[PDB]
């Protein structure tokens, strides 16, 4: 049945098909796991953006995020490196206030540059597995009918009756390569829309921290 | 990170196999 | 604009598929 | 006829028409509460721009504005912003004409930029819709032309005849998608052609508003 | 041979065909009727150029714009509106000749865009014609395969010749939508670049009407 | 990203005449 | 070859082969013209490179550019436009030496946008046909399908002397399509890379000579 | 099998399928080469960053970078062009303690551009035998499936044994620019990916420096 039609195409057929399964495969677990995180980090900076509107007093808040000063990601570093920048260089003497307000600008900047990096990662393996998966079906397929013709130019016995499922196996590759290709391009721009919201929220928020920075001064 | 994608890559890996299972089966009917 | 013949693929692919048997009564 | 297509596809083909009927009825129920909502806005535009110029005093139109000025919308509140600005800024801080042009500009900005804001939505969901709809499609025919191939391959036989119900749900799939991207294809055209004429009169009173107001000073 | 087919074709395809016609035959009505005034304004732009910087005082070009009111276009309407708008702001308030100047560019940039936003109707319709045609195109073709190959799975005997014509009937419907999408997007690309062109000319001629404006305001 | 379709369309249709040459029927 | 299956073509197939040979032979020309401008660009550019730090005092070099006034290319226009600039700025604000390195900045690059929008033309024109070419062929393509289908279906049992024009039509339309393809494409990529070299030195020369003017008005 | 169809083919076949492998033995031979410049880059930028953060004096470093001024790539040569420049505007005059961040900001941007240009050469090639392979594979099958017709005509009976050959002969053309096509595409992402990746880190490494000078700059 399906076996024997597997048995019957020549080799190079089944090793694309399973390298494609095996792309599939890949780029699922991959689409799987990124949202999870996505979903935390926005929630947590949901959270923490509302809570530091609640009037807390800001020493409070630099005292627990120094409690886990080992464990602070998304919105909370940025806070806590903009704090330790901003004290740190106010006992060095520092006659202009607007060369502090540069330095705890230039620091949160950096690990907002570090943190988005790092949420960044593993993305482009879609678009290279959605750019390069029908081209790989393609040569699967021409090389099967030109190896059919071949057989068939070859022996005078033959017929297209009987070179027939070869050709069908040929277009189960094209079939495969379209499968796979997909749903990687779908979600590559899903991923970088999503992506692009969560930089927004962290310039407004490094904005209005700056305005407030500044204003005590 | 690496615990995470590996976990990724199991889960992903055994709804292949059943999807695929799923679908030889349905096919013989 | 932009050209976008996208479900073409589909026509071709099934019109493939049937010169294949289409020889057998 | 429908309903036994419906009943012999797959699972995910089922899946796939059910989304695909779901984006259908979404975007007609988006289109039906657009239009009306447009067309409104744009009587009500026309109507009072054409009173505007009646020879009424600015004063009484100020007075008469007070009445319902918790409904006024568009081109009336632009103008009860406007005058309110120029009047605060002529009896309040410093009385330069350039800060009293500059502020009554940047009031009617914002109140404009909300306006516009407040007018277009839902639309990038229409153009999300029409953008991704055929890609779905092109999907369930690949999986339904598998599946074919598939059965095929579980029976001895190679008759065109058995490879010929592999086709319907492919072609189904293929049709439903078209017929939920063509209307939100073209119902995005047109209600971005017209959120941008309303957005040109709005700019073209503004600004004659201002050279009005900037004469005087 | 065609006329047969579509006289044999479903109602849909005739339909189909019917609008797909109509598409293009305002299209290529749409393109013809455009591209004419677009020629003619540049014509009358580089003509008052001409005519403005070939050293005639402006009070007598001034004393002839008057008489076609209402009947000015392109350059001789922007210009005789910031001018007016200059001399009776001018005559009226002598306060400060900046303030003159920002009321003569105002002036200027509301008639420079109700200038350009008459010159610009209709070509928005083209795009659409490119963006929708190949998709009633393909919905037709595929409703026409898909009835053509359940009849011929309607009988347990195979055979092409039977269900040829159904092919063929499907696949006109393509062709003319591609024939009726492809000039309206290769001539909307072609269009909008005509616009630019004349924004610039008249940018130019604002910039050097307002240095001019500038330099006499001193005087 | 973007699935190129050009050269997909082209061998599809050149394989499509191919097919169509080589029936007698 | 060629001549004897066009003949055996259709009219359609013949307004398809002469406005795609009309558009092959426009494309050559630009190529041609193209490439020669750039070569000349980029020898001058490199010669004023070479030239800039060879010891000769400034002032020389500003009285030599003087000769020929305004009609200055490459990274020539780009010292003539900003030299002159800053030295004036400097004497009439001299206060404010954090300021003429502003305008030096912003006039440099006004002038070197200028140049770099004059060096880029037609290049739109290419990318156009390179876009749009494939598409007729498809176009005839499905016509010589279309054909060769109600061939197919007119006589049971047709031979393969009444299938030729069809098959014929469509490999040429293909071919064709593909020849005016191409070059279009090769050369766009080609010539946007020049570009970007060209681009790419200009800015660093515009760094080295403000980092120059940085220095000078330091003290 | 592949040779003998090779030497079978006309002249126009034999020309394209040279052009093609020409093309794939430089590609290969580019990629042979910048993955190797690139793995030595970045192995000499992460080790210089472990050593800058050890607690040498920098008087020590400096005066180690000076005496390999020959061998000064990457990382250290933005290092030592801004710890110049810095050096330079303190000398000149000790006034305006702002003016020397822009300056030093400027040297090592001026470096940091030299330098990731340096190391981007020769990519785009890649690109463009990406975008083209495949056209000039359709262009050699439709011409050789035109020759095979063409010469199929000669003979009375018609048998699919003289026609079989050339089929195949017209489809190794496609199977070869498929082939060069798809390794240029593979490869073009991967060193953007790491091209990108050291930009990133020369940035950090620039905000850092820039910092640290701040902040050492106010007593």
């Amino acid at each position: 049945n399906i076996l024997d039609l597997f048995l019957k195409a020549s080799l190079l057929v089944k090793l694309i098909m399973l390298i494609l399964i095996g792309f599939s495969i890949a780029s699922w677990a991959i689409i799987i796991q990124r949202t999870r995180i996505l979903n935390a980090a926005a929630r947590e900076a949901e959270a923490f953006e509302d809570k530091f509107w609640s009037g807390i007093e800001l020493s409070r808040l630099y005292q627990e995020s120094q409690g886990k000063r080992d464990n602070l990601t998304g919105s909370e570093q940025i806070f806590y490196s903009g704090f330790k920048e901003f004290v740190r260089l106010h006992r060095a003497n520092s006659h202009a206030p607007e060369a502090v307000v540069e330095g705890a600008s230039r620091a949160m900047r950096i690990s907002m540059n570090r943190e988005l990096e790092n949420l960044e990662t593993h993305i482009p393996f879609l678009g290279t597995v959605g750019s390069i998966s029908p081209y790989i079906g393609l040569f699967g397929t021409v090389w099967g009918i030109m190896h059919a013709f071949i057989a068939l130019g070859a022996v005078k016995q033959a017929t297209l009756q009987m070179v027939a499922p070869g050709i069908a196996e040929a277009l189960i590759a094209t079939a495969i390569g379209l499968f796979a290709a997909i749903p990687a391009v779908m979600a590559y721009n899903r991923l970088n829309q999503r992506v692009n919201k969560l930089e927004l929220n962290y310039d407004n928020f490094m904005e209005e921290f700056t305005a407030i920075l500044h204003r005590q001064a | 990170q690496n615990d995470k994608l590996k976990r990724a890559i199991i889960i992903s890996a055994v709804l292949h196999v059943i999807l695929f299972a799923a679908l030889i089966w349905s096919s013989f009917d | 604009s932009e050209i976008n013949i996208v479900p073409l693929l589909d026509v071709l692919l099934v019109l493939l598929l049937i010169f294949m048997a289409t020889a057998p009564i």
